RNA sequence: GGCUCAGGACAACGGUUGCACCCCCCGCGGCGGUCCUAGCCGGACACCGCUGGCAACCCGGCGCCAAGACGUGCGCGCAAGGGCGGGCGCCCGGGCGAGCAGCGUGACGCAGCGACGGCCCGCCCGGGCUUCCGGGGCAUCACCCGGUCGGCGCGGUCGCGGCGCGCCGAGGGCCCGACGCCUGGCGGAGAAUCAGGGUUCGACUCCGGAGAGCGGGCCUGCGAGACGGCCCGCACAUCCAAGGACGGCAGCAGGCGCGGAACUUGCCCAAUGCGCGGCGCGCGAGGCAGCGACGGGGAGCGCGCGAGCGAGGCGGGCCCACAGCCCCCGCCGCGGAGCCGAGGGCAAGCUGGUGCCAGCAGCCGCGGUAAUUCCAGCUCGGCGAGCGUCGCGCG
């Protein structure tokens, strides 16, 4: 096929919508891009005039995705370490070789992941509700059938300040009884050397 | 050669002196590591199952465990496979039986009853003299427990009293002529005697000789003499004060029972 | 890859032994570090992780060191100059490159601010009025990461003088 | 853990030493002083919602959230390494047979632990190398080696070491058999045979070694040069909606080829054990069953003048994870011998055919009109639910 499948997302409300292209004479300014790349709407006249996008990424006809630093309009094999894109590693330490398509923008791509950083007034049909609310203590702190609610956490309640003197004062007391035996083994060999490291301070 | 450390062990390469049946199994249990080695010591399930009968299966014996019902010096222990040794402390308060785990004279692990009053210690022998960290002096004994601070009088191959409430020492008995001795190792393993001899080749084994009470005589390396007391044995001993029979003896023994 | 394995030699007789097993990662080495003198630009040193989780660092690159005088006890830390002389190799010493018992030369300064009138090894102290004290090192670079070493004297000092005098 | 024996012939391996040249997870016992917001710190991803590419395999972009995860870190100076600190012929405690450890002091360096405290030490199992002895055949293989032998210095290693590099000198091994070549060469504990002394074998149950199509490389991890882990070349092989993707049964069953020769594509974790765990899960390890004249052991096809007894059949127990089988209790009741040979070695003889033909015969030999030996019937002999034929080993 010829075409090329815009995928839009609005990350200040948390909407996205998706199109199709019929043309490349339209893209050809979209041609020779890379990710991050600011790319007016301007090519779209259909609402999108005047708003800056940014490339995020993308699909190739075959499915390939694509990775930033390569710079290149055809796609290639490298060796993926762990952690890295477009690779899900099934033993801990095991690597993997795999052709990905370059990031450098061009006709042959069949999908285009872009990001509205900056528009004009008008809106488009392109709020973020919350499905999940804070769960740490500083965070909900710093923000403000069946119930049901997250469990806080990072609470310090009155078990973790007991817990806490009990282990202080273990190790205290340990040090103290190490200081007396050595004390009273030193008081003891009156009549031989000794070789100790004597505390410094 | 293998890539690593073993986990199994099978049937027939175990030590003699457990007793497992050749086919029994393919397998048998494998000791973790812990006070005493493979090669002297016996696994917990083994007394639990086939000496004491208490259990039919390795279920019945994890269950048992888990519920703490046994101590081994007073902690309790919940792994079949703990490795149990000489002069250890078996105590099962759920059935008022406290014992002592000791040799025979034929050379394999026996439970001897005890009393409370000398079932809160044991006896170790010490092995080796250190300096740790800081030069702080330091000893080992041979079921891998370290001392701090010791009496500078102990040296090696003595005999150590600990108290197992605390484990602090409150005697020691030197290594010397004259002191009752008790063999752990070897051909004459579970014999009574006494030191009458000391000889040391330089750069190789020493040799002690002792004799028996009865007046035999039998020569075995310092690597497994163990003193339990003075003159007179400091602990329990078994029925036999380490006497071995003759073969003789022996039959005409197995056929009084019979 | 490389080894430290026996079984590629030949035997004492000049005989061929046959190889009876693949490569072993317990007879494995390393390629030389061939740590560096300064003379993006700075100290740097590696970590490696060593058979059971041991950790072992080699330098690089690096230019400072302590340096002790045995015979008035007097130790500083000094700036390397550069390096005159080494018994196994004169490409070494062009390359400028620091091991195991390279002889160096040290800056003067820190043994100078102090000392240069009491009446000690007289000549430690003409080269203490000068601008580089020659030294020894005793680390070992590559396996600890460090450079440190001792000022010469008695008849190994001479022995060096005479050697690096005539060049 | 399981499979197999290709490779490899002062090697592996067996017994006997050592590390004062070494590393070590779990577990057990100790130990626990850390220089310069602590009513408790910071940011992310996974799953998931929205949105999408691609034949499949695979993944993309945006988006709020957790930690016994990651990062930073409150804390009584402490990691590695480095300089100095004993003698006057030898011998007569922390510790040794053995100047080995630890410590003090002068300089460097701030490693590890710490948002529910463990860095470190000892033991243990295991590994790495190492001393002495043993360790196939061919002399139509008699001279061989040139990092090959030793010394000095550095590097690398967990660590010693020509292990590697530079310099120096020349050496090392051999008829007490070097070097070279060959092996239908894994080794031992052991197996076959049998007066005693010995000969042959040793794929396979226990131990040790090596490998996962051939040859190499590597990450993770205490531990792998791992292959039911990844990368490359070579040789094979599979899907393709032709642009692409993908595999390693010398694991259990099963299939092809090969050969003289070798079993079910079954049930179960109930027993023995391993892994992770509190009242259990998983395991083609292992167990049960099926085929099975490799092979070993025990009974029988009658006794006596009437009875009795099996095999077998039908039910009930016991056993079994469930089913069998054995064994026990009731009713009814199939008794079936073959393979070799009859001249000698070697125990066992009468008729009819054929006529040096057909055939027998390990050897001697028979057969050309009685054939004691061929082909048949009768009779007889040996072993017997087994007998005979072919090859190998011992005798
Ligand atoms: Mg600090
Ligand atoms: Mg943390
Ligand atoms: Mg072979
Ligand atoms: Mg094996
Ligand atoms: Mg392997
Ligand atoms: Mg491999
Ligand atoms: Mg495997
Ligand atoms: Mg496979």
């Amino acid at each position: 096929g010829s075409f090329c499948k815009v995928n839009i997302s609005n990350p200040v409300t948390g909407a996205n919508k998706s199109l199709m292209i019929e043309d490349f004479r339209k893209s050809q300014t979209i041609h020779g891009l890379r990710m991050a790349s600011e790319f007016d709407g301007a090519a779209l006249g259909e609402e999108y005039a005047g708003c800056t996008f940014r490339i995020t990424g993308g699909n190739d006809a075959q499915g390939f995705p694509m990775y930033q630093g390569v710079l290149k309009s055809q796609r290639a094999r490298l060796l993926l370490r762990q952690g890295a894109k477009c690779y899900l590693h099934r033993r801990n330490g095991e690597r993997k070789r795999k052709s990905i398509r370059g990031c450098i923008v061009g006709p042959d791509l069949h999908a285009l992941s872009v990001v509205l950083v900056d528009a004009g007034d008008k809106t488009l049909p392109g709020v973020v509700p919350k499905r999940l609310v804070p769960k740490r203590a500083s965070k909900i702190r710093r923000l403000f059938k069946k119930l049901k609610y997250p469990k806080v956490q990072r609470v310090v309640t009155d078990e973790k300040y007991a817990r806490k003197q009990r282990v202080i004062a273990e190790k205290k007391e340990i040090m103290r009884k190490s200081l007396q035996q050595l004390e009273e083994y030193k008081a003891l060999l009156s009549r031989m050397g000794k070789q100790h490291n004597i505390r410094i301070y | 050669m293998a890539r690593g450390v073993r986990k199994h062990l099978k049937r027939l390469n175990a030590p003699k002196h457990w007793l497992l049946d050749k086919m029994g199994g393919i397998w048998a249990p494998r000791p973790t590591n812990g006070p005493h080695g493979l090669r002297e010591c016996i696994p917990l399930i083994l007394i639990l199952r086939n000496r004491l009968h208490y259990a039919n299966t390795y279920a019945e014996t994890s269950m048992i465990l888990q519920d703490k019902n046994v101590l081994i010096d007073g902690k309790p222990r919940t792994d079949p496979t703990f490795p149990v040794g000489f002069m250890d402390v078996f105590e099962i308060p759920k059935v008022h039986k406290t014992f002592r785990v000791l040799y025979d004279v034929k050379g394999r692990f026996t439970l001897v009853p005890i009393q409370s009053n000398e079932a809160g210690f044991k006896l170790c022998r010490v092995q080796k003299i250190f300096l740790g960290d800081k030069g702080m002096p330091y000893l080992s004994t041979h079921d891998a427990r370290t001392i701090r601070f010791p009496h500078p009088d102990i040296k090696t191959n003595d005999t150590i009293k600990i108290n197992l409430k605390t484990g602090k020492i409150d005697e020691w008995y030197k290594f010397d002529i004259g002191k009752i001795v008790m063999v752990t190792g070897g051909r004459n393993c579970g014999r009574i005697g006494t030191i009458q001899a000391i000889d040391k080749h330089m750069g190789s084994y020493t040799m002690i000789r002792m004799k028996d009470t009865e007046g035999t005589e039998f020569l075995t390396r310092l690597c497994n003499v163990f003193v339990i007391g003075n003159d007179s044995p400091a602990v329990a001993i078994p029925t036999t004060k380490g006497i071995r029979p003759d073969i003789i003896k022996n039959r005409e023994l197995r056929l009084r029972s019979i | 890859g490389i080894t430290h394995d026996k079984m590629y030699k030949r035997s004492k007789t000049g005989a061929v032994q046959g190889k009876w097993h693949k490569k072993r990662k317990y007879n494995l080495g390393r390629q030389p570090a061939n740590t560096k003198l300064i003379v993006n630009e700075g100290q740097k040193i590696s970590t490696i992780r060593c058979r059971g989780g041991n950790i072992k660092r080699r330098a690089l690159r690096l230019s400072h060191g302590s340096f002790a005088w045995g015979s008035a006890d007097i130790s500083h830390k000094a700036r390397i100059l550069q390096v005159v002389y080494n018994s196994t190799s004169n490409e070494l010493v062009r390359t400028n490159t620091l091991v195991k018992g390279c002889v160096v030369q040290i800056d003067s300064a820190p043994f100078k601010s102090a000392l240069s009138n009491d009446t000690l090894d007289k000549e430690i102290l003409d080269q203490i009025r000068g601008d580089h004290i020659l030294a020894r090192i005793s680390s070992r670079p590559g396996q600890v990461g460090t450079a440190d070493g001792y000022i010469l004297e008695g008849p190994e000092l001479l022995f060096y003088q005479k050697k690096l005098a005539p060049k």
